[PDB]
């Protein structure tokens, strides 16, 4: 039960300076953005997935599991939704530029009181991203609102006996309103607990831009359709 | 009932919550990596065997090679990836890229 | 157990970075001479040597490499534990009375390179996990292990070529301290990958107290160290 | 002589316990020969100093054999930096308490 995408250009990586891709436990990356920001304009595996009419529909869809026990860890639906991963129904947000998968974000509403995105902003969906991303300034507001405190990489820690009192944080997108109760924007480390929302500035004319990481997809199971160029979100199950 | 094909499933594995990968195929036989399935990028890139010594990364992970699969096609193109947190350089390569892996 | 009356310590209150979120200890007790002491303080075992709590005034160190053996280590304050070290002790003379300081004749690596050849300076330090050495001469030892560099002054090794790899032999006191390719490498491993880590890294200490060598834990590792305050030396053997 | 145990983590970290005060309050240091300087947490750290809120705090108040100095301390390592306050008290090895 799978696919093979034919006649595939990609990268042979013979430099991979830092540590970062020591640290890590792939082996490379799979990019499903639009053919807009693709280095060396080379068409990328689901556009080329599509060109060959491999798939009846050519959306995509994302379950992350929130428990790193869990199995299955996520699941990519190629072609598809798998309803068994999500509850009630899908609501569409049409794509604003497509590059990233790039959305109209409304507002950012801290349950406590404090509102950040207040004129709308610009947000993209992004799976390789693993926390939520904003504007450094804007950040900074939202973790002064929830007692975090800063420690390296625009990266806040929460005092774990503060998660329970924490405001949650809703971000209207469509017209509709997603929720994160504090431990869906929280995660354990080492016993620390690190804030979901990270603060890093992205420079135009791509940015400013928020980023809807796997910390968002996790808590909203995401559909990626390519035929009408939206993204649809469910209560994950 | 007998039905049509449908849907690709690809099972992702999931670490620290952090880190959220698949299983791939490159090539015919198909050559197994683990990849992100990045929504943020455009690019398609794994280990190549003619890494360079200095990529450590290169030591502990899966490589691809070129000699062993029947459906490569050379380009040679040389190519530079920035993402938010990271960069690499190497080389393109033309090749099947199955999913799942297939093997 | 010992008790160390009227002992000046501080009170951390900023601790800026991660550095210390990261470590598993507390805090740190400075064993150094009361020279490299912060506001002059007299140190826990200077106090220690002042109100003759100890019949000898000397401390020793075992290390354990396991690294999980239990236990991964002792501190014998005022003695020697034999049951942790194979033959007789090689004092080696304190050169300067800061650091626990002795003079290194040479670094000599099997295959051919010799570094530090007219002899350097080096300090016996108990708070430094691997060696340390100056840059160049450093570098100079890693193209000669075929060791790359990852950051910070630190090399890795490929672990297949661990098997193949030359002993380093310090040169002190006019003996020979070896360390074969299992005693200076670290088999670190994160994520369920294996990386092997060189013990040697590359650091320059700068003058009055540069340059330096640093003979950290994976020397005390594979030998015992003794700390004498009495006659102001520094003995060494096989540890067990 | 007295034997203090030491704990090995990852072949890069060896600590032992140790007591500060009257009755002993218990705390992990590295036996540093590299260093001549005693120090361990006090509980009046700064709510931003994160590695305080998982290592154990020096409380003075809890302590009969504490002497108050005051006297500010720097002290810049190669890898970090601290800085704080000194105090004088009894220190015990192992912890004893
Ligand atoms: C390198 O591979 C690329 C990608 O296939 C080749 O250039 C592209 O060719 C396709 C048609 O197959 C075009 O639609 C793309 O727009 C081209 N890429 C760019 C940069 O725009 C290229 O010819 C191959 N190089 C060699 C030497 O074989
Ligand atoms: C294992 O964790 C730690 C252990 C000890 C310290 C204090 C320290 O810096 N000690 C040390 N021995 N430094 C090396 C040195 C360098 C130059 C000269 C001149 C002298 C000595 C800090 C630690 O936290 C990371
Ligand atoms: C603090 O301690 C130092 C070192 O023992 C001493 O010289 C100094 O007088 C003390 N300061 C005060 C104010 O007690």
């Amino acid at each position: 039960g799978g696919v093979k995408v034919e006649r595939q250009v990609f990268g042979e990586a013979t430099k991979q300076p830092g540590i970062t891709f020591i640290a890590a436990k792939f082996d490379g990356i799979l990019g499903m953005a639009y053919p807009r920001i693709s280095v060396n304009n080379v068409l990328p595996v689901f556009d080329n997935l599509m060109q060959q009419k491999l798939v009846d529909q050519n959306i995509f869809s994302f379950y992350l599991s929130r428990d790193p026990d869990a199995q299955p860890g996520g699941e990519l639906m190629l072609g598809g939704t798998d309803s068994k991963y999500y509850k009630g129904s899908l609501s569409y947000l049409n794509v604003t530029r497509k590059a990233y998968w790039q959305v109209h974000l409304d507002q950012v509403e801290v349950a406590s009181g404090l509102t950040l995105c207040k004129e709308g902003c610009e947000a993209i969906v992004d799976t390789g991203t693993s926390l939520m991303v904003g504007p450094v300034d804007e950040v900074r507001e939202l973790q002064k609102a929830i007692g975090a405190v800063p420690l390296i990489q625009g990266e806040y820690m929460i005092p774990c006996e503060k998660v329970s009192t924490l405001p949650a944080i809703t971000l209207k997108l469509g017209g509709k309103g997603y929720k994160l109760s504090p431990e869906d924007y929280t995660l354990k480390v080492s016993t620390l607990c690190l804030s979901g929302f990270m603060g890093m500035d992205i420079p135009p004319p791509s940015g400013p831009l928020w980023i809807l990481g796997d910390v968002f997809i996790g808590r909203y199971y995401t559909v990626f359709d390519r035929d009408n160029n939206r993204v649809g979100f469910a209560e994950a199950a | 009932p007998a039905v049509t094909e449908g849907p690709i499933p690809e099972v992702l594995k999931n670490y620290m919550d952090a880190q959220y990968y698949g299983e791939i195929g490159i090539g015919t036989p198909p050559q197994c990596f683990t990849v992100v399935f990045d929504t943020g990028s455009s690019n398609l890139w794994v280990p190549s065997i003619h890494c360079k010594l200095l990529d450590i990364a290169c030591w502990i992970h899966h490589k691809y090679n070129s000699d062993k699969s029947s459906t490569y096609v050379k380009n040679g193109t040389s190519f530079d990836i920035h993402y938010g947190s990271g960069s690499l350089s190497g080389y393109l390569s033309q090749d099947t890229v199955s999913v799942p892996c297939q093997s």
